[PDB]
RNA sequence: UUGAAGACAUUGUCAGGUGGGGAGUUUGGCUGGGGCGGCACAUCUGUUAAACGAUAACGCAGAUGUCCUAAGGGGGGCUCAUGGAGAACAGAAAUCUCCAGUAGAACAAAAGGGUAAAAGCCCCCUUGAUUUUGAUUUUCAGUGUGAAUACAAACCAUGAAAGUGUGGCCUAUCGAUCCUUUAGUCCCUCGGAAUUUGAGGCUAGAGGUGCCAGAAAAGUUACCACAGGGAUAACUGGCUUGU
RNA sequence: AAAACAUAGCAUUGCGAUGGUCAGAAAGUGAUGUUGACGCAAUGUGAUUUCUGCCCAGUGCUCUGAAUGUCAAAGUGAAGA
RNA sequence: GCGGUUCUGACGUGCAAAUCGAUCGUCGAAUUUGGGUAUAGGGGCGAAAGACUAAUCGAACCAUCUAGUAGCUGGUUCCUG
């Protein structure tokens, strides 16, 4: 690993107390990281996608809306999570508006993996182009588990640019967790690349509006 | 060419020029096998015994 | 990462393969379009002629081998996956079960321009792609039930 | 075949000698030095004239590997080596098999 | 170097021996150009020699001889 | 001397390409001749096999180069194939119930064996698929490899417990020397003396040889050569007489 | 002794001399060459007559064709006592 | 003169390690031939048969390395117990 713990902690440290003396705002800052990719040709080389898990949610409150059977409506509406059922994405008859303030509303979507199949057809190639296609989720899986994980998610898939930018934690949590969380990340990140380390050209952390800090 | 494969011809005579021996017994076979727990304490008992007709 | 280390590539002996299976040739998979067998003399010792269209590029592709002798076979696999988008180059995939192919970069020649002008209207289009040796690519389309 | 991503076994090191939790990794052989004694003996051989001087291997038969685990202990960061039986297919810490499902269409 | 002055670089031999370029003589040019002075004056004896110059094609050396 | 040419080219050394023009060499085995085919070449089940063991043929019917975090380990609860008689839609076949049911089921994969408060089915907990080396059985030279058996010294799992567990109910599912590489001890050595890198050792693994006790290997010859073979084909003769 | 080879005729290829083809261990060395495209060199077909179709995917040969794939030695940069 | 078709003639321990007889091809030129001279062994020379290169050619002859190696063939010397 071309970064010491040290420097992730000094800048990390730098970053909370920014977050939290100079300008505490009137919001929870989400700390996130940029990546810059180098030697990379996207168009030709094979666009990689990677799903972690990070321990503690880097952003809870994630708005997340369950597509599923009778069953899973009632446990979504037991957890208080927003239930659309199917008679529902039906009586959206498209509507390429009525789609979109759905694609929008919520910042991800769960669905049961009998319907999923059936989301393509019913709604459009929306939901995949936004990045929001549905994650699966089965009657034997505890429900509001999976959304515990969606909030806990992290997702470095290249398409076209050499710049990722991930959410890895916010400024309510305990130093120590931000720069594991941070490290894992990085590591996850690089542990995706053809060449390892060398794919790396820049790493920044940041948190929601504050400043920039230059691990790499 | 093609030639023979397998016989156990004349075998039994050969065995029996020099007879088939059996194998030959001593009193205090060895303790080659036998648990090593029971050896261990086995030791301790003859030392003791020897210990004794002294 | 973790993976087994596996060949891609089980050997064959020559006169085991047949029309429309499948071959390495210079360290390219191919399907064989042609087999010929013919003795080298006399002696009546048997010799193999393949040639194999490229299942990727497809170009053709001549190999000549004793009958007896090893050729390496490719492993190939042949999924299908429902299409959700065509989002600039690429295909994106859903894996049966729910997860996401997002990286297999969609056709060329009168394939792609068919499945463009299938995706365009409302159709459920599933896709088979077949993989090799390190390479994927999409082969045909058919409609949903 | 699919291992989970730890495993409680026993610790050879000298402040465990009992069974501790170990982190499960694949073994991957490690870059070929230019300098041990065997590379630098062949590169001599090979100089000059007289092509090549030593055998090189073609009549591959085997399609697997044996499937190596390094454990490392999460105490004292010992490691430990396990091998496998062969196997085609390998995943470290996979989804577990459900029982009494409907394989789908 | 010394070209093996075999005809059309055949050796007829072991791969070992195949080599015709890249191979050198065991004796120095200073001992060559000793050698050529010493049948060129067969009455002197060679004493000894050294290096004046060089180009890319030759070395030039001096070498004392007495009667 | 006169034109051109000029620090280019030429020449020297090294480096990459090209190079049957040329050199050297190789181009398995078994086999009712050889070749083609096959694998009887490393193996496993049943039979041949003559009721200990051994036992041939290109004998017969088949199988092996995998597969499994459970399909391994422990415990619990339960009982299977099939048939009968009943229950809206529901029919030969959906799901529910009772009765009968010695296994006619299942036990990854061939075949054989084994198994019923289980070895089968479902559920709970787990990592004995672990550490240290010895002994033993099969194959056998009583070498190796593979596979397996019973203990010891540890440390664990499970269970109230007795116990059971050192991978898969048992019989197949696999690999030397040299080299590389990893783990371990953080130990020995670098020989004028030190320190730190590097290299080298010791113990245990992996990278593979399927021609499976393990060369690095393409043809042709009617232009042919030599050593031999009636251990072996192409006539006659002989046994046989299917045709 | 032939139906084989040669042959005239036909066609293709290379080359303007700092050159093509070929020789030599090397050379201030040679053949073509006392030569110069109506020539030298390398191939195929085989008098005349008549004709000589289609295929450039393969192998080969060839190209003031794209470039940012692959890519030696030397050189360059960084890390390192 | 040069050649060498057929008799598949003679001969076939010959006149002869290629001859003899008859029959036959060619006979003014891509003709036949003396002498001189050049080309030398992975070399030459070839109107091409792997032909010819001193009775030697799908790689001459001579000497040496060399008593080359042979899992293959042949032989291996007195008597009795
Ligand atoms: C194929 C590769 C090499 C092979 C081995 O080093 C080849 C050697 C064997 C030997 O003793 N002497 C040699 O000269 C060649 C080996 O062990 C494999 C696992 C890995
Ligand atoms: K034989
Ligand atoms: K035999
Ligand atoms: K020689
Ligand atoms: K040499
Ligand atoms: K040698
Ligand atoms: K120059
Ligand atoms: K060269
Ligand atoms: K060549
Ligand atoms: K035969
Ligand atoms: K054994
Ligand atoms: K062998
Ligand atoms: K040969
Ligand atoms: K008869
Ligand atoms: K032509
Ligand atoms: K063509
Ligand atoms: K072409
Ligand atoms: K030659
Ligand atoms: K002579
Ligand atoms: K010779
Ligand atoms: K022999
Ligand atoms: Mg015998
Ligand atoms: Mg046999
Ligand atoms: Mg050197
Ligand atoms: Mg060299
Ligand atoms: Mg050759
Ligand atoms: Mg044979
Ligand atoms: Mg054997
Ligand atoms: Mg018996
Ligand atoms: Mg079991
Ligand atoms: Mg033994
Ligand atoms: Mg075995
Ligand atoms: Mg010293
Ligand atoms: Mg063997
Ligand atoms: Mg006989
Ligand atoms: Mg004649
Ligand atoms: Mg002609
Ligand atoms: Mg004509
Ligand atoms: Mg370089
Ligand atoms: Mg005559
Ligand atoms: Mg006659
Ligand atoms: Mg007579
Ligand atoms: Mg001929
Ligand atoms: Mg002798
Ligand atoms: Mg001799
Ligand atoms: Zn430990």
């Amino acid at each position: 690993s071309k970064i010491t713990s040290s420097q992730v902690r000094e800048h990390v440290k730098e970053l909370l107390k920014y977050s939290n003396e100079t300008k505490k705002r009137n919001f929870l800052e989400t700390v996130e990281l940029q990546v810059g990719l180098k030697n990379y040709d996207p168009q030709r080389d094979k666009r990689f996608s990677g799903s972690l898990k990070l321990p503690n949610c880097p952003r809870p409150n994630m708005s997340i809306c369950i597509f599923g059977d009778a069953f899973d409506v009632d446990r979504a509406k037991s957890c208080g999570v927003d239930a659309m059922s199917v008679d529902d994405l039906k009586k959206l008859n498209k509507n390429k508006k009525l789609i979109k303030k759905l694609s929008k509303k919520y910042n991800a979507f769960i669905a049961s993996e009998v319907l999923i199949k059936q989301v393509p057809r019913l709604l459009g190639p929306q939901l995949s182009k936004a990045g929001k296609f549905p994650t699966p989720v089965s009657h034997n899986d505890d429900l509001y588990g999976k959304v515990t994980d969606v909030r806990s998610t992290i997702k470095f898939q290249l398409k076209k640019v050499l710049c990722l930018a991930v959410a890895v934690g916010n400024v309510e949590m305990e130093e120590d967790v931000l720069v594991n969380q941070i490290l894992m990340s990085v590591n996850f990140f690089v542990s995706l690349l053809k060449k390892n380390w060398q794919n790396v050209g820049s790493l920044v952390v940041k948190s929601s509006m504050g400043p920039a800090f230059r691990l790499y | 060419a093609k030639s023979k494969n397998h016989t156990a011809h004349n075998q039994t005579r050969k065995a029996h020029r020099n007879g088939i021996k059996k194998p030959k017994t001593y009193k205090y076979p060895s303790l080659k096998g036998v648990d090593p727990k029971f050896r261990r304490n086995h030791k301790h008992a003859l030392h003791g015994t020897a210990k004794a007709l002294a | 990462t973790a993976d087994a280390g596996s060949s891609a590539t089980y050997p064959m002996q020559c006169s085991a393969l047949r029309k429309n299976g499948f071959v390495v040739i210079k360290s390219r998979p191919c399907k064989i379009v042609d087999m010929s067998t013919s003795k080298t003399g006399k002696h009546g010792h048997a010799k193999v002629h393949l040639v194999a269209i490229d299942i990727f590029t497809g170009k053709k592709l001549e190999d000549l081998s004793p009958s007896t002798h090893n050729m390496e076979v490719p492993v190939v696999k042949r999924n299908e996956y429902q299409l959700l988008d065509i989002d600039d180059g690429f295909l994106s995939l859903m894996n049966m079960d729910g997860d996401t192919k997002d990286d297999v970069k969609a056709p060329e020649g009168e394939l792609g321009d068919s499945l463009q002008t299938a995706f365009d209207e409302g159709k459920d289009l599933m896709v088979t792609i077949i993989s090799a040796m390190g390479e994927e690519a999409a082969i045909s389309f058919k409609e949903a039930a | 075949v699919n291992v989970p991503k730890t495993r409680k076994t026993y610790c050879k090191g000298k402040t465990c000698r009992k069974h501790t939790q170990h982190k499960v990794t694949q073994y991957k052989a490690g870059k070929a030095s230019l300098f041990a004694q065997g590379k630098r003996r062949y590169d001599r051989k090979q100089s000059g004239f007289g092509g090549q001087t030593k055998p090189v291997f073609h009549k591959k038969a085997k399609t697997t590997k044996k499937v190596v685990l390094r454990l490392e202990c999460v105490k004292c960061k010992t490691r430990a080596q396990l091998t496998l039986k062969r196997c085609k297919h390998f995943e470290l810490g996979g989804e577990k098999k459900q029982k009494g499902q409907a394989l789908q269409f | 170097n010394r070209k093996r002055p075999v005809p059309k670089g055949a050796t007829y031999g072991k791969p070992t021996n195949q080599g015709v370029n890249e191979l050198k003589y065991q004796r120095s040019l200073r001992a060559t150009a000793e050698e050529r002075v010493g049948r060129r004056a067969a009455n002197l004896r060679v004493l000894n020699s050294y290096w004046v110059n060089q180009d890319s094609t030759y070395k030039y050396f001096e070498v004392i001889l007495v009667d």
